């Protein structure tokens, strides 16, 4: 019981982390493509 | 029958640890790598209108 | 009955499955992270050496 | 030459380039946007 | 704007009895797929498993509205043991251009499904017999598609 | 017998989880790559002109 | 003993570029959730206006201690129009924990702040461009949330 | 009464209501400690 | 324009200490109210028992 | 140049609403004192009968 | 746009002065009536064990 | 300038005068605790 809570919250923080990270290297994304050929 | 499931949920928990500070690394390193993109453009674009000029 | 037990195992199995599926793909993570942070070190060096370049070249107009 | 004023057409090429530089841009937006709905993420424009 | 809409629907599971429901409630801010005209929205519920179509089902036609209210509810006959393993695929068309581009987006939910969708599916899976409603963004169909070739 | 079909439930739910953030790390990487190759396109426009400054 | 443990940090504020630095130092003295074990202790910095969650940012998890030493630095971009209506919240959890009960101890500083903590803001806004650390003793969460949802 | 020696149950009474009476207490110790830490105030044991 | 900084600076560290101060007398007026309900149950508790000695 | 002019009144002006604010508050820690200082007189008058009434009920004893 | 600011300054010093003095007279009641609330405790101590004994 | 020093001097002063007196209220409260009901 307790070891499948824990790691359902340890899954549901590095979800919230990664789910920033991705907008972040999204954004990095559009400016690198912008940067390509200009 | 039910001990190697929580065998197997205990490795589990350990390689999310491992991946929450994986997360937080690549994260910071995005966030600089993000801003100096961000003075590559200012710079590009400084050439750009100064050879825009003349 | 019969069947509730015959179900009851079906959900055991299936259920000590699903924690090996959990571990394949926690590990395929791992390693698609370090790889990421890999790239991102890689990556990292050619942006240092592009911002060197382009005010080497607003330095020489 | 008389003429040496020959037509740099590298206009031409420098555009009928950026323009597949652009619609190549669009198709991946998508993309992008497809990731960011995927995991529910509001881009920066929203609040 | 470029957004494509957004459909609400429920979801209800009875894990002793084995009966999947989706009430299809309504959606709002559909996308015109032309301009000038306005659509008649009806959608499609597609049971899947293994990348195969199981059961199909389909609402009411509303013309000449982009906010239709529905409320029409169908069933799945899905066990247990099964109802891990399966994804529902709902799918906004507009009945106006059957026979050449239909959809206007669509989403799934289930097995490989990610955010507000996953959160649902397990909202349901985690309060049997009872239905849970939300909404959820319409995603262009190429993409879910590509989503929908990978997963079993 | 209901502490099984409950807990069933919610292992699967863990299961869901991480395949979401497995999906994640994967879009990641894929993503990360992509960048890599315009990285490489635009650090040798910037040294085939730096060169060309120099 | 019935004490939490203190936590010392580092705050640094930039009226020119509006930049809001917390460096996380270190925590010594906290208490064990749990007896028999030891703590796996984390930091959560929330920078908060109107009682209302801005930005959360999380230090890296120490395991087997209750005195981590941690260096690590998060910033946050606050207008000097703004930087005095907002509150700084750090968090001491239990990694180990998570799931449940988390929090040790936790204390702010900026809006409303008090005793030892507003000293420290007030520190900080008048040495501008320069970094001040400070100890602060952990208080009980209920308190401090009691405290927090006042003040805007 | 033969049995006049009534049990006078008022020790359960003066228990069961002074056991809340204690429970109260520590909460309230708590909200006290939480009013020192506020402004910090070290307590009469300190120096 | 620096004076006019600084001195933002300080005027709002001024309303902060106030705030604090304002804080102290509104947990004074509280916890006096509260000792205030209990020195009422107090009173009456050796009332009830002055007037059960005499 | 024009920013530096506009965020100078906005500085201004959440000055001056400050003082206003200090006004605010200082107005109600004066009541809060006052309130205090009227509940210690009458809680003191209940202390007074309070030890006046055990020191009689130990001098019946 | 700025006399009424240190108007306000003004009223707010004259405010501090009255609850300085306000301050220093409830510290002296506290004090005075804590050291009653001592001696009452002391009595009542007195009433209990003298009860205790008997 | 010298409003505003003055001012935060006095605030300070009556700042430290309310903590005494607060940590004295405490007393009481915790005193009056106990005699509330024994
Ligand atoms: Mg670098
Ligand atoms: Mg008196």
């Amino acid at each position: 019981n307790r070891r499948l809570q824990q790691t359902q919250a340890q899954v549901d923080e590095v979800v919230d982390i990664m789910r920033v990270n991705v907008d972040k290297v999204l954004e990095r994304d559009q400016k690198l493509s912008e940067l390509d050929d200009r | 029958r039910e001990n190697e499931m929580d065998e197997n949920l205990e490795q589990v928990s350990g390689i999310i640890g491992n991946l929450r500070h994986m997360a937080l690394d690549m994260g910071n390193e995005i966030d600089t790598q993000n801003r100096q993109i961000d003075r590559i453009m200012e710079k590009a674009d400084s050439n750009k209108t100064r050879i825009d000029e003349a | 009955l019969e069947e509730m037990q015959r179900r009851a195992d079906q959900l055991a199995d299936e259920s000590l499955e699903s924690t090996r599926r959990m571990l394949q793909l926690v590990e395929e993570s791992k390693d698609a992270g370090i790889r990421t942070l890999v790239m991102l070190d890689e990556q990292g060096e050619q942006l240092d050496r592009v911002e060197e370049g382009m005010n080497h070249i607003n330095q020489d107009m | 030459k008389k003429e040496e004023e020959r037509q740099e057409a590298l206009r031409q090429a420098e555009e009928e380039r950026k323009a597949k530089y652009a619609k190549m841009e669009a198709e991946r937006e998508v993309m992008r946007q497809g990731i960011r709905d995927k995991y529910g993420i509001k881009k920066k424009e929203e609040r | 704007q470029e957004k494509l809409g957004d459909i609400c629907f429920s979801l209800r599971y009875v894990p002793t009895a084995g009966k999947l429901t989706v009430v299809i409630l309504e959606a709002k801010n559909l996308k015109k797929m032309d301009v000038g005209g306005l659509s008649d929205p009806y959608v499609k519920i597609h049971l899947m498993q293994n990348g195969k179509r199981l059961k199909k089902k389909k609402t009411t036609i509303k013309k000449n509205t982009l906010n239709p209210y529905y409320n029409e509810s169908f069933s799945f006959e899905v066990p247990f043991e099964q109802i891990q393993k399966v994804q529902v695929v709902v799918t906004v068309l507009d009945y106006d251009k059957i026979g050449k581009n239909d959809a206007i987006g669509k989403v799934f939910v289930g097995y490989n499904s990610t955010g507000a969708e996953l959160r649902h599916w397990s909202d349901m899976l985690a309060n049997p017999r009872r239905p849970i409603a939300q909404w959820h963004t319409l995603q262009v169909e190429e993409e879910v598609d590509a989503m929908l070739a990978v997963k079993k | 017998l209901s502490e099984i079909e409950t807990r069933h439930s919610e292992i699967i739910k863990l299961e869901n989880s991480i395949r979401e953030l497995h999906d994640m790390f994967m879009d990641m990487a894929m993503l990360v790559e992509s960048q890599g190759e315009m990285i490489d396109r635009i650090e040798y426009n910037v040294e085939h002109a730096v060169d060309y400054v120099e």
